[PDB]
């Protein structure tokens, strides 16, 4: 009961993460890039631990955005792997991998890595 | 060059 | 039409990936660890590029497994970020991130990284 | 120590 | 002439990075963990771009610490890959990989990933 | 005594790694890209565990190449983080991070990730 | 469990 | 586009 993940999350660079955490471990919702128009909206699906440790630091989760919508297609997918931490300083700490489909895999610009911190309010 | 994840 | 992703994929270490690629970009199905019993089966959800480049090397995708089922809970989630490449040597080339929920994020054993190659037949 | 992703 | 990398850098968690950037692209010096005693001091070696782009955002570099000194041995090595950015808000933005020697490579706890921001003054 | 790391290593894509492991934990030598001419040769420096576990799987190490030589400058640095495993199937298992200096760090094409297996003979 | 890189 | 690490 009561995951605290459902709702709107903001990264530090203007992007928005709108998710519902279902009883079952499902994550669904919409990733909106910093441009924040119709073109900037992408489906996200993932999973989370619906029964985290009571001692633990957080709730493991991950999700995927394939960078294709009704408006445009960047022929790529990002996965975020991270942990929800609750409290008045609620956070989703993530690391991400961006893979491009087009790129020969063991060439330049195949897979990018970085990190994102999500908070309940913008910076 | 460009990608929506990093757009300003 | 015709993604070539739907079906059963095997990594090089005994694990199995059973997925359906929907018209819309949805990935759904089951990740089975090398032990290959009921306890070893986990839900996976993700996304893929339902309209890849015609020139391109491949189809970008990603998926998440939260390591919780009816039998056990490893309080963690893995995301695979990669590319499907078709042909008689069909492949899914991936890199993965495993995050543990329990672990203080900027401590030891928070996030692991590695890589997996999936093929239509076992090694 | 142990994790299902790497089980033999 | 004048790399701005030579000197003492602090990450956000109490660790210290003491480096000399030689004319030639050499990085040498000492990594000191947050405990900040004799036991906490490790050799670092790496490389940097001794002729960065004049337009560019920064100076590419990387370095390695093998976690063995006269006092203790964690049988592991971390590499930091990043970029120096100059100005009054001088920074080294990094991502790191920690590999353990002992661990069977395609098992649990083989390679960790994370990120570190270094600044000229502590947080 | 006797690290087994000193010598010539080949990755699976035509690249060459020529290293000396000093008594002290130093790695020094030359990285040669698949083109294998004068222009293709770069300094490498790193560290390794000069006293690995006797039970253990391997010897932790890492090294850095800054992609600048007398001939050309790609304004970037790669770090390899990995483990040497001895025996008649001797191997260096690595994961790598390639950072570009020029690129605004939290933009597209800042940091790439991948993996390389090194063996004593080419594929 | 423990590692010097993350020590308090 | 291009980078020496991946050159053919
Ligand atoms: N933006
Ligand atoms: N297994
Ligand atoms: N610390
Ligand atoms: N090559």
């Amino acid at each position: 009961m009561e995951a605290g993940i459902t709702g709107t999350w903001y990264n530090q660079l203007g992007s928005t993460f709108i998710v519902t955490a279902g009883a079952d471990g499902a994550l669904t919702g919409t990733y909106v890039t910093a441009r924040g128009n119709a073109e900037s909206r992408y489906v996200l699906t993932g999973r989370y631990d619906s029964a985290p440790a009571t001692d633990g630091s957080g709730t493991a989760l991950g999700w995927t955005v394939a960078w294709k919508n009704n408006y445009r297609n960047a022929h790529s997918a990002t996965t975020w792997s991270g942990q929800y931490v609750g409290g008045a300083e609620a956070r989703i700490n993530t690391q991400w991998l961006l893979t491009s489909g087009t790129t020969e895999y063991n060439a330049f610009m195949s897979t990018l890595v970085g990190h994102d911190t999500f908070t309940k309010v913008k910076p | 060059w460009s990608h929506p994840q990093f757009e300003k």
